[PDB]
C-alpha cells in the first residue's frame, strides 16, 4: 500500500520520518504546524519532517492503479499530477 | 475544495465501499462537516441491543483536530454526562491526523465495553462501576431498555 495515512491518497513527495512511518511531504509539513514534533501516524517524537523516501518513490514509479473518480489508469508516481487535473475530481470540489 | 472537505469524502467512500457491521454514520443533508452515526450496544455488554445516536461536527481544519461527537440517546456510563459529551482520549489531547471517523466509533463502542472509572465524567457511575458492577449493569440495562429500544 503506497496510501499516506493523514490525506488518504496515493502518497505526494513521500517522506519516511525516524519511526519509519510514510507520508507525503506536504501532509507530514502540514501535521508538525499543528501538532509540531509529533508523528501523525504513532504519535512518537520528532526533530525533523524526515527524508524523502526515495526507495518508495522508486517502486510506485513501476506501480499502477485506475483513477477512482473516472477509471483511467495511472501510474502511481503520476497518481497527485492525474487527480488535480482529473475534470470528475475538480467538479466534485 | 479544502483538505478537510476532501478527506471528509474520501472516509464517506470507504465506509459505503467496506461498511461497518455496527456502526452507520452519513451527512445530515448537504451538510459534509455534519454527520449523525449509530452505534449498537456490544454484545456482552449492558448497552447489547440498544441503538445509540451520535453527532459528529468536523473542523474545518480536519483532519488536524478532532471531530466534536456528543450521543443524543440517554445512556448511564461513567464517561458521558446528561448532555451525552464523551470523555474519550482520542477525541481530545490523543487524537491524531491518522485517526478516521471509523476508528472513533470503534474507540466508542469499546468505551461501552470497557468504562474508565478511573477520570470521570459522572462521578456517581463511576463510584457504582467500581464498587457494585451488578448494580451498573443493572441500571444500565435498564437505561438501555428505556431510551435505546
Ligand atoms: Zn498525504
Ligand atoms: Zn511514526
Ligand atoms: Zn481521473
Amino acid at each position: 500500500s503506497f496510501d499516506c495515512a493523514v490525506c488518504l491518497e496515493v502518497l505526494h513527495q513521500p517522506v519516511r520520518t525516524r519511526c519509519g512511518h510514510v507520508f507525503c511531504r506536504s501532509c507530514i509539513a502540514t501535521s508538525l504546524k499543528n501538532n509540531k514534533w509529533t508523528c501523525p501516524y504513532c504519535r512518537a517524537y520528532l526533530p525533523s519532517e524526515g527524508v524523502p523516501a526515495t526507495d518508495v518513490a522508486k517502486r510506485m514509479k513501476s506501480e499502477y492503479k485506475n483513477c477512482a473518480e473516472c477509471d483511467t489508469l495511472v501510474c502511481l508516481s503520476e497518481m497527485r499530477a492525474h487527480i488535480r487535473t482529473c475534470q470528475k475530481y475538480i467538479d466534485k470540489y | 475544495g479544502s483538505m478537510a472537505l476532501k478527506r471528509i469524502h474520501k472516509e464517506l467512500n470507504d465506509l459505503a465501499r467496506d461498511p461497518p457491521a455496527q456502526s452507520r454514520a452519513g451527512p445530515v443533508g448537504d451538510d459534509m462537516f455534519h454527520w449523525q452515526a449509530t452505534i449498537m450496544g456490544p454484545n456482552d455488554s449492558p448497552y447489547q441491543g440498544g441503538v445509540f445516536f451520535l453527532t459528529i461536527h468536523f473542523p474545518t481544519d480536519y483532519p488536524f483536530k478532532p471531530p466534536k461527537v456528543a450521543f443524543t440517546t440517554r445512556i448511564y456510563h461513567p464517561n458521558i454526562n446528561s448532555n451525552g459529551s464523551i470523555k474519550l482520549d482520542i477525541l481530545r489531547s490523543q487524537w491524531s491526523p491518522a485517526l478516521t471517523i471509523s476508528k472513533v466509533l470503534l474507540s466508542i463502542s469499546s468505551l461501552l465495553s470497557d468504562p474508565n472509572p478511573d477520570d470521570p465524567l459522572v462521578p456517581e457511575i463511576a463510584r457504582i462501576y467500581k464498587t457494585d458492577r451488578e448494580k451498573y449493569n443493572r441500571i444500565a440495562r435498564e437505561w438501555t431498555q428505556k431510551y435505546a429500544m
